[PDB]
């Protein structure tokens, strides 16, 4: 079948990185159908990289406090959770951080190994007094989704590790409604309305696309019980559609050099799509052939863009 | 020449909504037209004035509800025109539905709308503003004028003599080579038309030019206007002349021998014919070969 | 944005109660109407409206409208 | 309430209902009214569900504004105003001397016709005094249910039905078998009837 | 609520005001201000009704002079 | 028994 | 289009687009232009139909003058 | 999904009441040419005269009324919007005042038509603006039924429930809902959660973390706090200004938060804050149990 | 992080019921996509349907055919469970004819070639002696459903009663997600996916349908790049 009407996804941006999507018009219903799927997918189908546990010093389980620096140790896991970090190492990669002395320790005091990075140095994890010490280790590890303390206890015991929650998905909260748009046609057409935060290292926009992605696998995962199986028919590619007003219209060329487009008529070339692909042989071995032609027929050619050989939609002629 | 008129009539305000609504129908009836795309269909108005585009714009949008475009590229395709494209895409169909264009649950319409005719003498005087600005030529055969709209079709024509005889004008309509026009002959008639329309200024120079230039007794008849005529005739090669001199400020560009020799004639001799121009040449030459030689010249110097 | 534009509060900092900005606005909205209605018509004492305004929108709203902005005052006769 | 789409789909409450429209052809003053399609200044497009004898035909369906009987009384002389005579003048329309008065649906109403059943003065029926024709015509339609319309039960529950939701977007039991009725429980303890 | 006119048009022009009801109507059909309402017909009919039970009634301008309502 | 009529400044400013 | 109703020929006059009073000349004035243009409007037999039928003797119908459909209704 | 000032009106008794403007606004579009012509056009009810209805029926107020009239807030002007069947909707909130139920009950319609009596449906009548009773002072539009219930699920202490947590410590209230999706956390078990620099401490809430030489401020003190995710999820419904509640909320407190609001705050706040309310209440009590 | 990806197959339970079984998903994953499968096969699945009926001596629906033991408007309700597949996009018509005593199952109508009667056993009306039955059938495509009124065209005839349509071959569909904690260390999902149709076609179809869909959708928001 023919949807009849294709949707449309539109961004709009609210911040550095919070950004406001709407979908529409979907078909009645369909807006419950593909909102919860891209809220669960944009939150638990990306990967990423984040801290699995820290070694704060030779001592410590003294939750109390953790001596020489002002805060707690609750406090220094949650900076520590609010750091962002990318990874390319499958295995677990341990970074150190040694600062010392009165003042201010922040993420740009770390000294990561190669092959990781840190995309905010300017995090705060913790202020240090009275000349104090500051020797820490995180373990840097990647996964999808949010994974807590729980499922990264580790039976092997150590003295100084200390397992934190990881948030390994760069969307950090998304949300979405639906609501009637319809006035012109009848109503109960659906708008989708997607607001998604992530953090400093993605924008919206590419954990929308990895979403759409993932989903488009999944579903095609189950479309391939039978390709030949009719379902509810979009059309009108936007990029095709878009370009069928210039690269499959019947006639040749609308304004160029006289002379080589009466050269062209009676040897072979109808339409611009006939021409636009297999164009040097074709216009080499016949008898028509031009040197500086080729100036007429590939930078003049492009009314909106087009290099030749290319290959050209339509190939059935509409006669 | 008309352009200025053009500007003095398009910078007038406009209140009444029914004079809008006419003036925007006849624009549309024009220089508009509908160009079916996808089952659908869109409008198009290319003008060839300043803005008289955002006019058209601006009185779709409020007296009717709709949104335009207004795409500058250049209405005679060789970006020579730098006139102005306006379009309307979402519900371009209503506006062809509800401005009088299309109706009937068929064709689209030959003449002037309904609405427009058979109104208060005020809507015919807004169908004017808006035929004369679609199209128009302010013509001077000779020292009196001619106004001229060529209307896209017979029944164009003759609604616009219709709506003209209401206004208490003459006018005329006529053909040629298949495209017809609207003509208003009589240099007072003209005066008073466009000081219906709105403009007085350009009515002030038209009138006092005229009537300066007009009052020049050659005993009228044939051989003494006729004379006239060749000596008028004489005069637009004077302004062909001037032509030539703004050649001469590009310099010309280093011309060969036949053209600077016709120039030359035709310079020196300001007031021989082309013919008797010809008949100077050291090789008699014809009227043919000096009327070429104009031409090419022109041509040349069109930069 | 619809009829809760402007607000109350933002409107009421222009007069003093409400029961004189209803006659306010009302009288504001009145003249607009006539001099909308008799715009063609030979010229009239009526003026406005002095702020921007959309293809059919309602005078009431507009005399609000200017009220808010600051753009109109009220006398005692 | 909410409901299912499906109580719409199967018709599970849908009934028919029935109503009937009388009209009689009485005497006057000025002549006798007449039961005929010949109607004054009707456009013929109308006239083409009557029969012979102006009287809707069974089976066709009417919508409000349509005339289920043609109907013409008398109205004598009468002056007209100068602009109406213009007009008739310009478009040259006679004046017929007789109006219409005949029967069309009420509005907002709408239905198949069922039957008509008519009973003439002239061939023994006992009409009133004055009364030469009367006829009567059914008109039935099936409705379905629809937001605003009150259900309840038999334990003093009502309400009126506010929304009509699809089947998929329905709380379906582990087995795939949506509900066709979604109950407030609020209404149950305050209201003192665990009966239902 | 303290809304004067709104009751004032509830009340007269909307039920009783005989020649306001066209009034409105053509005013609304011909976009311009609505007319000022005028006196209801139920006063008249009142008015009509005590007088014939033999009781003068009359209105009185500023001055001390009927108006006699037509 | 008010008059309303705009201030000379928003006069202008149209 | 929507409309899905035709009140009749009428609407569908072509001279509704042109000078009214082209088809009533005066003075002397001339028929050409009428002419010309009835015989591009469509409708121009059930025009030429309705005049025959209503007999008038004044302006001109169907692209025909007054004498024509005289001459035209003496068979 | 109506908003505080809105109402739905059917297509058909919205045609029927406004047929002078409508029959005018087509007269003036040129979809007729005159008066005669629209309204044979209306009466046949075409397709554009409804799209013209839904443009000429914006920004003009309506009166809607519930015999019997107790009391003013009986008669109570909304905007007006067209809805697709028979019946009026009616906003869940201004159920109480009008003492309406949805068991077959019925409302009348009137139109004001001057200048006068729309400024004063608009101003005076309007349905936002009449939170508080006249007779005590006291708000009668408020959560009523289905919004407690959801309001009070959502901020109540996990006395019997299967609370679980308990004592996680979150960086912010997106890593709590995250855990919370996840079958980790409870709606209403006590976990330590650090808000940002625009929160409000709760009323009270005298010592910040005990300190030496550098002091916190009213607000930009980013605090953590003890309490449920519930709680926080309630509270991103309050303005920004408004201190945090983090007590359980029945329909007393409620009440006093909205006699609060509606005392502190201009109308149009006090009114997004009860639709934001209203919604949460429904979601929760629907999620509820 | 798991390298593997998702994979699905089938079981068959009957003739037209199926259990498809994707795994492993990421955990809290597999109701979302159940629930999506779901609605896309429940609303927007293709399928064929009777849209109007003319019978040769009957007007309109509120009345009776004489010999026939039910009301024109329960023959209407008969023919409604009436399950066809069309493979014309025009609007089809088949014929029913019967003369004598007996059940007129729906066995006995003549349909042309490429559309199918897929229940030759549903009972649509019971015939004494003295009656006979001759009725025509439109069949048209399509998706939902779609009342009478939507069915009605314009300028119909005096004979010509329109019908109800359900264009869906569906019948019920559920799912189930098994958290497997399958030992890799990780917890994740296992979805089911138990699809029943109306003897129209197999859920496999349906399925592939339902997919072709969904990822035409979703096409959309992946090109967001
Ligand atoms: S034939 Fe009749 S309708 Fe047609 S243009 Fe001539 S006068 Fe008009
Ligand atoms: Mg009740
Ligand atoms: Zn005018």
């Amino acid at each position: 079948m023919l949807i009849a009407q294709r949707p449309s996804l539109t961004e709009e941006v609210v911040d550095e990185f919070r950004s406001r999507f709407v979908i529409e018009p979907l078909e009645p219903g369909f807006g419950y159908t593909l909102g919860n799927s891209l809220r669960r997918t944009l939150l638990s189908s990306i990967p990423g990289a984040a801290v699995t546990s820290i070694r704060i010093d030779g001592v410590l389980h003294e939750f109390t406090t953790v001596p020489g620096v002002k805060e707690d140790v609750t406090d220094l896991i949650l900076n520590i959770k609010q750091l962002v970090v990318s990874s390319e190492h499958d295995e677990p990669v341990v970074m150190y951080l040694r600062k010392q002395g009165p003042g201010l320790v922040t993420a740009a005091d770390i000294a990561p190994p190669a092959g990781v990075e840190v995309h905010n140095p300017d995090l705060v994890l913790a202020t240090l007094n009275g000349k104090g010490k500051l020797e820490m280790e995180l373990t840097v590890e990647r996964g999808r989704g949010y994974v807590s303390a729980v499922q990264n206890k580790q039976v092997g015991q150590e003295i100084g590790r200390i397992p934190v929650d990881s948030i390994y998905s760069p969307v950090l909260k998304v949300t979405y409604k639906v609501e009637a748009t319809r006035v012109e046609q009848r109503t109960d057409f659906d708008k989708l309305i997607v607001d998604v935060e992530t953090k400093q290292a993605m924008r919206p926009r590419d954990a929308m696309a990895s979403a759409g992605k993932t989903l488009v696998e999944l579903f095609g995962l189950a479309r391939e019980l039978n390709i030949d199986a009719e379902g509810i028919d979009m059309g009108p590619s936007p990029t095709d559609a878009a370009l069928a007003a210039d690269l499959a219209l019947p006639i040749e060329e609308l304004e160029l050099t006289v002379r080589s487009y009466n050269c062209l008529k009676r040897e072979g070339i109808h339409s611009v799509g006939e021409l636009v692909a297999r164009s040097e042989a074709d216009l080499l071995d016949i008898r028509n052939f031009g040197a500086k032609s080729i100036d007429e027929v590939k930078a003049k050619l492009a009314g909106m863009g087009l290099a030749l050989k290319d290959s050209p939609p339509g190939f059935d002629p509409t006669a | 020449m008309t352009a200025a008129v053009k500007d003095e009539i398009s910078r007038l305000p406009v209140t009444r909504t029914c004079c809008r609504k006419a003036e925007v129908s006849s624009i549309l009836r024009f220089a508009g037209g509908l160009h079916l795309v996808s089952g659908r269909i869109v409008i198009e108005a290319e003008l060839d004035t300043a803005m008289a585009a955002r006019r058209l714009k601006r009185d779709i949008l409020e007296i009717f509800g709709h949104s335009s475009e207004l795409i500058v590229m250049a209405p005679g395709g060789l970006r020579r025109g730098s006139r102005f494209v306006v379009r309307v895409v979402a519900g371009g169909d209503q506006l062809a539905r509800q401005t009088g264009l299309v109706d009937g649950r068929g064709r689209p319409i030959r003449g002037l709308p309904p609405q427009v005719v058979s109104g208060a003498t005020c809507d015919a005087e807004a169908a004017w503003r808006g035929a004369f600005l679609a199209h128009g030529s302010l013509t001077e055969p000779g020292r009196s004028s001619s106004l001229e709209v060529t209307c896209p079709g017979p029944e164009a024509a003759l609604a616009l003599v219709g709506a003209a005889r209401r206004l208490s004008i003459a006018a005329k309509a006529r053909e040629v080579r298949g495209v017809d026009r609207v003509v208003v002959r009589d240099g007072d008639a003209i005066g008073a038309l466009l000081t219906r329309l709105g403009a007085h200024e350009s009515v002030l120079a038209w009138e006092e030019r005229r009537m300066r230039r007009e009052v020049r007794a050659t005993a009228n008849r044939l051989a003494n206007f006729d004379d006239a005529n060749l000596r008028r005739s004489a005069r637009a090669a004077v302004a062909a002349g001037a032509r030539v001199q703004r050649a001469l400020e590009i310099l010309g560009e280093e011309v060969p021998e036949h053209l600077a020799a016709a120039g030359r004639l035709r310079m020196e001799h300001k007031q021989a014919s082309l013919e008797e121009l010809g008949a100077l040449a050291d090789p008699p030459l014809t009227k043919d070969a000096v009327a070429g030689r104009i031409r090419r010249l022109l041509a040349m110097a069109d930069k | 944005e619809g009829i809760i534009n402007p607000p109350i509060d933002e409107l009421l900092e222009a007069t003093d109660s409400k029961y004189s900005l209803v006659i306010y606005a009302a009288k504001r909205a009145r003249q607009i109407n006539a001099y909308y209605s008799q715009l063609g018509e030979g010229l009239l004492e009526y003026v406005g409206p002095l702020v921007d305004t959309h293809v059919h929108e309602k005078p009431l709203s507009i005399a609000l409208r200017e009220i808010n902005a600051g753009l109109l005052t009220s006398e005692a006769i | 309430i909410i409901l299912s789409q499906r109580l719409v789909q199967d018709d599970v409450l849908s009934s028919i209902h029935i109503e009937e429209h009388e009209v009689d052809a009485r005497d006057t003053k000025l002549g006798p009214e007449e039961i005929t399609r010949d109607i004054p200044n009707v456009s013929e497009e109308v006239l083409a569900d009557l029969d012979e004898r102006g009287i809707i035909r069974i089976g066709a369906e009417v919508v409000a504004g349509d005339i289920l009987v043609g109907k013409v009384t008398p109205k004598g002389e009468t002056e007209l105003t100068p602009e109406e005579r213009l007009l008739r003048a310009i478009f040259g329309e006679k004046a017929r001397e007789v109006r219409d008065t005949s029967l069309k649906v009420p509005h907002g109403e709408i239905g198949k016709i069922i039957g008509v059943r008519v009973f003439d003065r002239e061939e023994g029926d006992e009409l009133p005094p004055g009364v030469n024709q009367l006829v009567r015509v059914y008109v039935a339609q099936k409705r379905k249910i629809t937001d605003g319309d009150k259900l309840a039960g038999r334990h003093g529950n009502k309400g009126v039905i506010s929304k009509i939701l699809p089947i998929e977007d329905m709380p379906f039991l582990e087995d795939g078998t949506p509900v066709d009725i979604i109950l407030n429980p609020l209404g149950v303890p305050s209201r003192m009837n665990p009966g239902q | 609520y303290g809304a004067a006119y709104a009751l004032q048009e509830l009340l007269t022009i909307k039920s009783d005001d005989v020649t306001g009801r066209v009034k409105v109507y053509e005013a609304i059909v011909k976009g311009e201000n609505i007319p000022e309402p005028g006196i209801p017909e139920s006063f008249k009919v009142l008015i009509k009704e005590m007088q014939s039970l033999c009781l003068n009634v009359e209105v009185l301008s500023s001055d001390g002079m009927s108006i006699e309502m037509r | 028994n008010i008059r309303v009529e705009p201030t000379e400044e928003a006069k202008a400013a149209m | 289009e929507d409309a899905d109703e035709e009140l009749g020929w009428q609407e569908r006059a072509l001279c509704a687009q042109t000078d009214p009073e082209s088809f009533f000349p005066e003075k002397g004035g001339s028929t050409r232009e009428a002419k010309k243009v009835c015989l591009a409007c469509e409708v121009r037999s059930e025009c030429l139909e309705y005049a025959l039928q209503n007999d008038e003797r004044f302006g001109i119908w169907g692209g025909l003058s007054e004498r024509e459909r005289r001459r035209l209704k003496k068979a | 999904q109506l908003k505080l000032h809105q109402c739905g009106l059917p297509k058909a008794m919205a045609l029927e009441l406004f047929k002078p403007f409508v029959m005018k606004r087509l007269v003036d579009l040129n979809h007729a040419q005159n008066i005669k012509s629209a309204k044979r056009m209306v009466e046949r009810g075409r397709t554009v005269v409804y799209d013209v209805l839904e443009e000429v029926i914006a920004e003009h107020p309506v009166l809607l009324n519930r015999a019997p009239t107790l009391h003013r807030l009986g008669i109570q002007a909304f905007e007006p919007q067209l809805v697709e069947g028979k019946a009026i909707q009616i906003h869940p909130l201004v159920c109480t005042a009008f003492n309406a139920d949805f068991d077959g009950d019925q409302m009348a319609v009137h139109l004001p038509l001057s200048a006068e009596a729309q400024a004063e449906a608009r101003i005076l009548m309007l349905s936002s603006n009449n939170i508080l009773k006249p007779a005590d002072g006291r708000p009668v539009t408020m959560p009523t039924q289905d919004m407690v219930l959801g309001l009070f699920f959502l901020t109540t202490d996990g006395e019997l429930r299967d609370t679980k947590g308990e004592g996680r410590a979150f960086g912010s209230t997106a890593e709590a809902i995250m855990a919370f999706d996840a079958g980790e956390l409870a709606l209403q078990s006590q976990i330590d959660i650090r808000f940002p620099v625009g929160t409000v401490a709760p009323r009270g809430w005298v010592p910040p973390v005990t300190e030496e030489g550098e002091p916190e401020w009213q607000q930009g003190d980013s605090f953590r706090l003890r309490t449920s995710l519930g709680r926080a999820l309630f509270n991103e419904l309050l303005p920004e200004d408004y201190p945090f509640v983090d007590y359980s909320v029945g329909k007393k407190q409620l009440s006093e938060i909205v006699n609060d609001l509606a005392e502190r705050y201009p109308k149009v706040i006090v009114a997004a804050t009860l639709d934001n309310l209203k919604a949460a209440g429904f979601y929760w009590a629907t999620r509820s149990g």
